[PDB]
């Protein structure tokens, strides 16, 4: 059966081929044959966003 | 495969980073498999956008979803609408990262109709959000969306973007 | 002069008179009042984003 | 303020949160006090819409600023542009809630100019990007914004949108 933690899969990617890079670009996994490439997946909670819920409600007329 | 599976099977917010050979090996037994990247970026990055014109889209289609008592009426169901909306993406964003659809019909979509039905959340505007989020999808992973742009090598896309589709295919079929 | 530190305040509203709380909607001050209403104010580094700045180099000529 | 000179004093990210009769009090002292709240909304919930169409916009008037040796070519001055962008709109609004601008000119503003002299970052495209801004956040705090709409009791705000195009101005004469 489904889940129900409102929790889902956050895929990341990243192209730092242009070399800039940050403290998070250099630790996380090799780089062999694949610089500055990354792929990340971690599960995250959903949350609620009563900012968008507003604004949605407020401009949904406007396309 | 299996960095992933740990990940999502413990679910504690634990990431997996996939770089080098781990990532020379992903991209090997997928198909497109650099390609692939592009459209899963076209999609997370994307990932407010899609939502919040699916959810627009579907309620200035049929503004009795936001009447008093409507589906998304009030800030709570409207906040708990656009929540799905991107737990849903997210899933499908994974799927096409993957090559599969199993986590998301396994721990996304197995009895969400059951759910949906018991909690009242109407169907036809749960399938209205959704097709606006596979054309929209569409669109990006095609690079042809009218305001925000995705620079990528040249080529065609269009193998990726039906992969995509089928998974919100599956979505459409889960939600009746 | 000048701070270095790449922070600013960041300002945020609540509003949430319509009756929907979550966790951090007690505790942090007293409501004596004024329900449901609250300014809150830090400071914090507003950090690169590499999304919204690719996004715009492919996307700026369109309005 | 008390409140707020202590957090932006330390710098930590420790918060202050106002409400209750710490709240009534705060907009007693500061003039429109409800209207001000409403207005800085109007700002902080779209600050990044407010910043990237900023900068898209001094960009679109100047393609030069995104060529080779240009203000914002490449994604690492692009994004500390933008960053730049955010920096400003926040102590503005600041200056907004607490309706004076003395941290605004203090913190972000002075030696600003000297320092952007320094690095060769552009006062032409650093002026129409704060003047895009300004005119973004004069729609949205007047609700006259084409798309993204803010729900708020009927009247008028333009004392207070006239003070936010004041803390405009302020950083349009620092950067020269
Ligand atoms: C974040 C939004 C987008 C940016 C920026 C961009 O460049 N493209 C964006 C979105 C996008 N939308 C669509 C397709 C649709 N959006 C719809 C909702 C919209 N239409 C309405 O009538 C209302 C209410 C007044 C809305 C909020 C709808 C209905 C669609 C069409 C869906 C369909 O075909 O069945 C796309 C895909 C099409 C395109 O490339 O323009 C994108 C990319
Ligand atoms: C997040 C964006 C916005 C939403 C959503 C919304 O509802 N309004 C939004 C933005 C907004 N922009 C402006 C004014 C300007 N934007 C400019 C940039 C834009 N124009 C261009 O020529 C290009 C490049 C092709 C762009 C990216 C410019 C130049 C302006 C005008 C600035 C000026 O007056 O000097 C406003 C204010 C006007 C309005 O209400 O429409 C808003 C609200
Ligand atoms: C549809 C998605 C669009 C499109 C894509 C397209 N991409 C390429 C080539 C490459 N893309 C990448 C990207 C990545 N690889 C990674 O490992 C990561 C991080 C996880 C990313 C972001 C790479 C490395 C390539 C190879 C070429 C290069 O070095 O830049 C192509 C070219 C064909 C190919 O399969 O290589 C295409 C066509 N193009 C479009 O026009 C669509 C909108
Ligand atoms: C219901 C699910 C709706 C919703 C709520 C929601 N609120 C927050 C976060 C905060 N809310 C407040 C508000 C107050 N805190 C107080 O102490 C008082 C009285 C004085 C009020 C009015 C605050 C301060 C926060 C931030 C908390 C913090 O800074 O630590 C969230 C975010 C999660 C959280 O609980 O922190 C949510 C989800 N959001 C919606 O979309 C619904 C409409
Ligand atoms: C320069 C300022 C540009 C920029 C960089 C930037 N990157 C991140 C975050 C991450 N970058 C990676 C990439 C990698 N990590 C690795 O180990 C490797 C090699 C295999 C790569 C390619 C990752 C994984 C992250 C996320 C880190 C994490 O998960 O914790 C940031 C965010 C801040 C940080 O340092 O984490 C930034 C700012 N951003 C820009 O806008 C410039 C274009
Ligand atoms: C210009 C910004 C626009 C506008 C604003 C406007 N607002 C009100 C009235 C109120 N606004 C609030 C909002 C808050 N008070 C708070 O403490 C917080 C959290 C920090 C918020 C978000 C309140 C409480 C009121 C009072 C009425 C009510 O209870 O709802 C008015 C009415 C006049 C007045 O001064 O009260 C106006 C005009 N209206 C517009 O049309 C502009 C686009
Ligand atoms: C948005 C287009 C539509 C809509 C959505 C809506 N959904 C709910 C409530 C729930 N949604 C889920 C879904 C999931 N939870 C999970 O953990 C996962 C997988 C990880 C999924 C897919 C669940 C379980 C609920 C019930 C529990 C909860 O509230 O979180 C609501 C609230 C319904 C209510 O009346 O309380 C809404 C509004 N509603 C619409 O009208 C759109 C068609
Ligand atoms: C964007 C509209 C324009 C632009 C911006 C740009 N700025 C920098 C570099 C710096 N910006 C600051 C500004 C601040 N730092 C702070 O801590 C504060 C207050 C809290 C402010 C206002 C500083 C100090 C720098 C230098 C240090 C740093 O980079 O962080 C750059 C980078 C310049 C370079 O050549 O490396 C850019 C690109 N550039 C444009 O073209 C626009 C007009």
């Amino acid at each position: 059966a489904m889940a129900k933690d409102s929790k889902a899969p956050v895929v990341e990617i990243f192209d730092e081929r242009d070399g800039c890079t940050s403290a998070g670009s250099t630790g996380k996994a090799s780089d062999a044959g694949e610089k500055g490439l990354l792929v990340k997946v971690s599960m995250q909670k959903v949350g609620y966003n009563a900012i968008m819920a507003k604004s949605v409600a407020a401009s949904y007329m406007n396309a | 495969l299996d960095a992933f599976s740990k990940v999502i099977t413990s679910a504690d917010g634990k990431a997996a980073y996939v770089g080098g050979a781990d990532l020379q090996a992903l991209k090997k037994f997928v198909s497109d498999g650099n390609k692939r990247m592009d459209a899963v970026n076209a999609i997370v990055s994307n990932a407010s956008c899609i939502v919040s014109d699916a959810v627009s889209g579907m309620v200035c289609e049929n503004p009795s979803l936001i009447a008093p008592n409507g589906g998304v009426y009030s800030n709570r169901k409207m906040a708990a609408c656009l929540r799905d909306a991107e737990i849903i993406l997210r899933y499908v964003s994974y799927s096409l990262l993957s090559g599969d659809s199993s986590v998301l019909e396994d721990r996304c979509l197995n009895g969400l109709k059951e759910t949906y039905s018991s909690l009242g959340v109407p169907a036809a505007g749960n399938a209205r959000a959704v097709a606006i989020m596979k054309a929209t999808v569409n669109s990006f992973i095609n690079n042809t969306a009218q305001q925000k742009k995705l620079s990528v090598p040249s080529g065609d896309c269009s193998a990726l973007a039906s992969e995509a589709g089928g998974y919100f295919d599956k979505v459409t079929s889960a939600i009746a």
